[PDB]
């Protein structure tokens, strides 16, 4: 029974039962480490200069030259295909694993 | 495709000849230094043997954050095993006194009953 | 999504774990012996009566 | 130069405290597996054991009876 | 500590961003501290 | 992602132990039963003998592509400098 015998054998095996990394860890309590938010707002009228090129000028030179387009699609797509290599390799062992598994319980059914 | 230490997709791959297995050449070479031999397998292996912005603040701030609430959980993951890998043993041992128990009542019964016909 | 998400789950989480727990053969094959062996000699006592 | 060396050098420790702590992880709870398997295994003796008990008592009492 | 170390990596790209934009403007304007001679 | 001996998408790829490259299992078993030697480097192989960090490499990227940024005009520098100290 899947339903009388198990909850039966199972209140007789509860009777006798009833005879018988500083800084990582830390952060894990639920808070990021805050990161310079600063670049992005600036002023013109306020404070600082160097925001303003210690900041924002040579970093925006820098992603024009970085932003590309170049290759384009086909720096990407030629990793979509070694993605594929790596997803079908994982499934031909899920079926390794599916004929050993059915293979030992045919075994033991004899 | 992968690598078999830190669970990386690896830049510079470097397999062993003594355990076929794919590592990263960095992670590699570190545990060639703490403890000369291959750490799956367990076998004598050398380095010889071997064949700005959001970037700054918003991304590095997320990578820090995904190492440290992920290792506290994956801790808090290892406690619960050991936590009650006892229960396990200690309810299956419970069950053995049954079985033993048991097995010296049935023969017993099974054994009085041919007596009775006697 | 498909693997280190799906591929990697069934596979490490069930049919290697479900391989070196789909036997239960190594354990069985022994405790029958032992079943039988009871059985034979529970039986040469009744043939006895 | 050397800050981003040093990130790596930590990193390299992160990974390698990764990968002890995921083999106990699996290595021992695979032990969790073999235990729930041969606990319920164990669990169907009693079952089998418990039934075969009950009827030797009935059958020995009404036999004893008469 | 180690959250301090990312500010520092921070401030240390902030700073070689700045160090490497003051030493091309100086070098544009020699060009005509020069062009001008 | 490809085999060396023929150059193939390999079905069933096995890596060997004297030169670190991925050939296609049929092929180099018949390469093997030929003569016992890796197909590259002609290195004995037996059949047995067959078998955050992308982020960190980024900033190396940025960073040594930023110093040859700065040679551009250290060396430009130098020769701007002397069509000055003779002007």
């Amino acid at each position: 029974i899947p339903d009388g015998y198990k909850n039966e054998i199972d209140q007789l095996v509860k009777k006798e039962f009833a005879n018988i990394t500083l800084f990582l860890e830390e952060y894990r309590r639920k808070y990021p480490r805050i990161d310079t938010s600063r670049y992005i707002p600036n002023e013109s009228s306020e404070v600082s200069l160097l925001g303003i090129v210690d900041s924002y000028l040579k970093h925006q030179e820098i992603v024009l030259d970085t932003l590309l387009p170049q290759t384009v699609s086909n720096q990407w797509r030629i990793n979509n295909d070694y993605i594929r290599q790596t997803c079908t390799i994982v499934e031909e062992m899920n079926i390794q694993q599916r004929k050993q598994i059915n293979d030992l319980e045919i075994y033991r059914k004899r | 495709m992968l690598c078999a230490i830190s669970g990386k997709v690896p830049r510079r791959p470097v397999l062993s000849p003594k355990s076929r297995t794919i590592f990263e050449k960095s992670l590699l070479e570190q545990y060639v230094k703490d403890t000369g031999n291959d750490p799956i397998t367990n076998e004598p292996l050398s380095i010889e043997e071997i064949v700005s912005i959001p970037n700054l603040l918003t991304s590095l701030q997320n990578e820090w954050d995904a190492i440290m609430l992920e290792n506290f959980k994956l801790r808090s993951t290892l406690d619960s095993l050991t936590k009650k890998l006892s229960t396990v043993m200690y309810e299956r041992d419970a069950a053995k006194l049954v079985a033993a128990q048991l097995l010296m009542e049935k023969n017993e019964d099974s054994k009085d009953l041919p007596k009775s016909s006697q | 999504s498909t693997l280190c998400h799906h591929s990697l789950p069934a596979l490490i989480e069930g049919q290697r774990k479900y391989y070196a727990d789909y036997y239960a053969y190594r354990q069985e094959i022994r405790s029958l012996e032992g079943r039988r062996k009871r059985l034979q000699a529970m039986l040469n006592s009744s043939s006895s009566i | 130069p050397n800050l981003l060396t040093s990130l790596q050098n930590e990193w390299d420790a992160i990974m390698l405290e990764n990968f002890k702590l995921r083999s106990t992880l699996d290595s021992l709870t695979k032990k969790l597996s073999t235990v729930m398997y041969e606990r319920d295994a164990a669990k169907l003796v009693a079952a089998q054991l418990l039934m075969e008990k009950n009827e030797d008592s009935k059958d020995l009492p009404k036999s004893s009876q008469q």
